[PDB]
């Protein structure tokens, strides 16, 4: 019934920065809005209840406000231990609970271009009927990059499947791998396999390919 | 059918300053992302700074971190680039590019012509 | 023209004498009702009365103004010339600063939510004379066009002009900006509290009509969702009679407990409406009329009388501000543009028109307390009943 | 010391049945309403159902209505969630959270204490060992600089697989990607590493894929061609 709209779905910040996450309710939710913090692989933790009240054990940098149906979570000074996902939730009734979509707060970093590596499928794959080709994107910032799996100079959709790791512990960079799955006869139909990689740190796309 | 313009430039001493400009014609930069790019003699098409939507942040390259500042004005559809503390390695043509995809994938299809920034 | 300026010179002194006697009489009435009662006086009212005595001190000088305007020349000495022109200056900055601290007091008592009042009065009365020290030292009876007049003149460079501009900005632009900001925030605060009281009460009755004609459980849940949100917000409402009171007062705790029962009866009807029961959900919403008529409507009309009383109380001192900013504003703009620049009938006519406009203000303030005043009118009948015996 | 402990999350078939037993400690059931919020892998929090065992007011989300049944008992101070006719969309991490009764402060503390969660995997595939394949780097790919090589972990059904490099002696520049679910119901994983290109020869790079439910311990070799 009542929808919940969390606006800044990805947030990049550094240590000492001031953050602001805006949540908005579809109906009149009257200060019955809670805020939650969730580290990856862990249960959520309540930060702000009643749209402004600070929960016990939560440091004073976290704060909340309400302006009508608009709700706001603010971290004043951003410590390194509050890089997590943040959820808003209206709780007007027990059976009426709807959560926000979630905003993940990441470490701000200088822009690094991805290093593109393409790996041909080995002989052990083609002796089993499946041919997987992987385009590897190494050590880039920020997360948003697009991999186009141009097979035989043709745009492809449907069989490509990507995986993005988390932020690295040392240099705060992401890595990507976008494997493409095809049958053995469909692998032997074509010979030129390319992956085109666009990033905000790249003026032009980088195409790494090989010939079979 | 969308083209970009620019201004700024000139000869600057080391430790100086300069401000660029980049207006957009026939397009709204309200729901888009703006980028700046260098082109030095020897190393070409280098990233400088990006400017995303209001509240989506702004990001800077490794060489120009701290001494550069990108700004955005959605009403005039014009963005700016405040260069400070100019070393003599910043001499390049400064291009302005638009992110054609709203999900920040880095699809730079529309470009400007450039600003011939020269230092020493 | 000599005839038009002579018509103005004949219009000025009897209007001056009428304004002098009327402002003097109304101001003694305001003073005696301020002095004869202490248990009802307020801090904002302390300022209101200081502006009153200030216009008494102004009103004692209009015989001299009437005499000098009747003779057509400053029969008096230059000493008296500044004597009078300063009295008017301390009246102006006393009015401006007293209405400025009236605005701050009302901002504190409305937006943000006395034995030491005499020190505050002595501060404002002094600050007026300080901003009037330039008026005291810059005005001396001189001679122009064969006649002596009481008017200021910038003559024999940097100190005079600098301090003149500084004091001007500090007492006029700065306070006026504080006044318009504080009064706009007060009006926006009080009108929103009028809206938040009404729309929380509007949907607690309008959505009760949707429950009785829903004919299925789907509209009963959607109607009761809006009433649980309205009754939760209306429980959070702080009335102006409880704004100055403590948030943990026993008078507020009865008002909160009525909404602790009303939401629990929405919760009972929401529990029935999610089970598909439509007749039992409407019957559980019949008890929502019972609790509203015994807990909430008792506190609704008490809040709707106090909030509109505050709107009635804020509309007389803003009208006091607006009358003061309609009379005393164009005369000081005339006296500023004459010192700035150092046909011809229009300048002399607009000089005398604003001269009688700002001098009328000592009469217009007891007019406002008698007409739209809510404290002076009740206590003027109190002292009249105690004397007519 | 107030805590909620989930149990019973596991591996079921589509159309199957399982009961998640959210235990509790340090507090009783009839003074706190217990809710179920689930989180799909890679998705946000979604409310599922609630019970108020002081009265009995079991409501559900519209995606789980009829199939799900929440219950609780106060003698054991636990809660239960009986789920039937499960689909692939019910694969999630299921949290149980407590929320107080109106009126007062503990109603306003919505989901103040959570349980750590149990993962429910609804899938029709059976457990199989992974097929490890190397990702051999090319000679023309970054010659004389820094090269990337790795092993592809493919077609294993139970998700926890552990990949180490040179028996745990290589740690710099390893990117073990999270597993994705294929259209066939099995999981695939990539674990690449980056090394100097001068160390491509006279250096053994050992990929150690360890899969526990199928006791699979393939030790593949990644070498340039
Ligand atoms: C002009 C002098 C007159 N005062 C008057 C107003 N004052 C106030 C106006 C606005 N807000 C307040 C207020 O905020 N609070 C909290 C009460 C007032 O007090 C009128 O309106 C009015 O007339 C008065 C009163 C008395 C006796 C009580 C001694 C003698 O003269
Ligand atoms: O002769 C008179 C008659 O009372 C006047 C009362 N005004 C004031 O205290 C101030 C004021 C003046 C103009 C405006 Cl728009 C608003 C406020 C605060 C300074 C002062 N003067 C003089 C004329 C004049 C003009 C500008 C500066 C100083 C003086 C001295
Ligand atoms: C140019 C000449 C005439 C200026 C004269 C200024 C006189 C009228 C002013 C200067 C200081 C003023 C006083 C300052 C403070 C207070 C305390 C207050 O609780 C009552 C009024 C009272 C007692 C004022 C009365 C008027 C006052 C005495």
């Amino acid at each position: 019934d009542i929808q919940m709209t969390q606006s800044p779905s990805s947030l990049s910040a550094s240590v000492g920065d001031r953050v602001t996450i805006t949540c908005r309710a579809s109906q009149s939710v009257s200060s019955a809005v809670a805020w939650y913090q969730q580290k990856p692989g862990k249960a959520p933790k309540l930060l702000i209840y009643s749209a402004s009240s600070l929960y016990s054990g939560v440091p004073s940098r976290f704060s909340g406000s309400r302006s009508g149906t608009d709700f706001t979570l603010t971290i004043s000074s951003l410590q390194p231990e509050d890089f997590a996902t943040y959820y808003c939730q209206q709780y007007l009734y027990y059976s009426l609970v709807t959560f926000g979509q979630g905003t993940k707060v990441e470490i701000k970093r200088t822009v690094a271009a991805p290093s593109v590596f393409i790996f041909p499928p080995s002989d052990s794959q083609l002796k089993s009927g499946t041919a997987s080709v992987v385009c590897l994107l190494n050590n880039f910032y920020p997360r948003e990059a697009k991999v186009q799996w141009k097979v035989d100079n043709a745009l492809q959709s449907g069989n490509s499947q990507e995986s993005v790791t988390e932020q690295d512990s040392k240099d705060s960079t992401y890595s990507l791998s976008s494997t493409l799955t095809l049958s053995k006869a469909d692998y032997e139909k074509h010979k030129v396999y390319a992956c085109e990689v666009t990033h905000q740190g790249l003026s032009s796309p980088v195409t790494k390919s090989f010939n079979r | 059918q969308v083209q970009l313009q620019e201004s700024g430039g000139g000869l600057v001493q080391p430790g100086g300053s300069l401000r660029l400009s980049c207006a957009a014609s026939g397009r709204t930069i309200s729901r888009y992302a703006m980028s700046w790019f260098r082109q030095a003699p020897g190393k070409e098409r280098e990233f400088v700074a990006v400017a995303r939507r209001s509240g989506d942040g702004a990001f800077y390259a490794d060489s120009v971190q701290g001494r550069f500042t990108v700004s955005r004005d959605d009403a005039k559809n014009t963005v700016y680039l405040q260069m400070n503390s100019l070393k003599p390695e910043d001499t390049a043509v400064y291009y302005c590019a638009i992110d054609s995809d709203t999900f920040y994938s880095g699809s730079y299809d529309y470009w400007g012509q450039g600003t011939q920034v020269t230092v020493s | 023209l000599q005839e038009v300026r002579q018509f103005s010179r004949a219009f000025v002194p009897i209007a001056y004498s009428l304004i002098c006697v009327f402002g003097l009489l109304g101001n003694i009435l305001v003073v005696i009702t301020f002095a004869f009662y202490k248990k009802a006086r307020s801090m904002t009212d302390v300022y209101l009365a200081n502006m009153a005595i200030a216009d008494i001190l102004f009103a004692l000088t209009l015989p001299f103004w009437a005499v000098s305007h009747a003779t057509g020349a400053w029969v008096f000495s230059n000493a008296t010339c500044k004597l009078l022109k300063g009295i008017y200056a301390i009246n102006f900055n006393c009015g401006m600063w007293l209405l400025t601290c009236i605005a701050m007091d009302r901002y504190i008592a409305i937006v943000q939510a006395l034995p030491r009042s005499k020190i505050i009065c002595l501060v404002v009365w002094g600050l007026s004379v300080i901003i009037s020290s330039s008026t005291f030292v810059f005005n001396q009876k001189y001679n122009t066009q064969g006649s002596d007049v009481c008017e200021p003149k910038y003559q024999t460079i940097r100190w005079k002009l600098l301090m003149l501009g500084l004091e001007l900005l500090f007492g006029f632009f700065i306070p006026l900006m504080f006044m318009i900001f504080c009064y706009t925030a007060i009006v926006k605060t009080l009108r929103r509290q009028l809206a938040d009281l009404e729309d929380n009460w509007e949907t607690l009755n309008d959505n009760l009509k949707v429950i009785e004609k829903a004919d299925n459980a789907a509209q009963v849940k959607d109607a009761l969702t809006k009433m649980r949100a309205a009754a939760l917000d209306a429980q959070k409402a702080t009335p102006p009679k409880l704004e100055d009171k403590s948030p943990d007062s026993p008078e507020m705790k009865d008002f909160r407990h009525g909404f602790d029962i009303l939401v629990g009866q929405i919760d009972d009807a929401l529990k029935l409406a999610n089970e598909g029961k439509v007749k039992e959900a409407q019957a559980a919403a019949e008890q929502l009329k019972t609790t509203r008529n015994a807990y909430i409507q008792k506190y609704l009309e008490r809040a709707r009388s106090t909030l509109q009383k505050e709107v009635k109380a804020i509309r007389v001192i803003i009208a006091v501000v607006l009358v003061f900013l309609a009379c005393q504003i164009p005369h000081n703009m005339v006296l500023l543009v004459t010192a700035a620049n150092l046909s011809e009938k229009l300048i002399a006519y607009t000089k005398t028109v604003t001269e009688v406009l700002a001098f009328l203000h000592c009469c217009l303030n007891p007019v406002l307390y008698a007409f739209i005043g809510q404290k002076f009118r009740n206590y003027f009948l109190k002292i009249l009943k105690d004397l007519w015996c | 010391e107030v805590q909620l402990v989930e149990s019973g999350g596991g591996l079921v078939q589509p159309g199957g049945s399982l009961r998640l037993s959210c235990a509790a400690s340090g507090f009783n059931v009839v003074d706190f309403s217990l809710h179920w919020v689930r989180q799909a892998p890679g998705k946000g929090l979604e409310w599922v159902a609630y019970i108020s065992s002081s009265s009995g007011s079991t409501s559900y989300a519209d995606s789980v209505k009829g199939r799900f049944t929440i219950s609780a008992d106060t003698s054991k101070n636990t809660a239960y969630l009986q789920m039937n006719s499960l689909r692939a969309e019910d694969t999630a991490v299921y949290y149980c959270a407590r929320w107080g009764y109106w009126p007062g402060e503990p109603w306003w503390k919505a989901f103040d204490y959570w349980g750590q969660g149990t993962l429910v995997t609804v899938s029709s595939a059976s457990t199989k060992g992974p097929s490890v394949f190397p990702l051999a780097p090319s000679s023309k790919s970054t010659s004389g600089g820094t090269a990337a090589l790795g092993c592809l972990v493919k077609d294993y059904f139970p998700e926890p697989v552990t990949v180490s490099w040179n028996s745990g002696a290589l740690t710099s520049g390893v990117h073990t990607f999270p597993a994705v679910l294929q259209s066939s119901g099995l999981y695939s994983l990539s674990s690449v590493v980056t090394v100097p290109s001068s160390s491509l020869g006279t250096q053994t790079y050992i990929c150690n894929v360890n899969h526990k439910p199928s006791n699979t311990k393939v030790d593949k070799k990644v070498e340039p061609k």
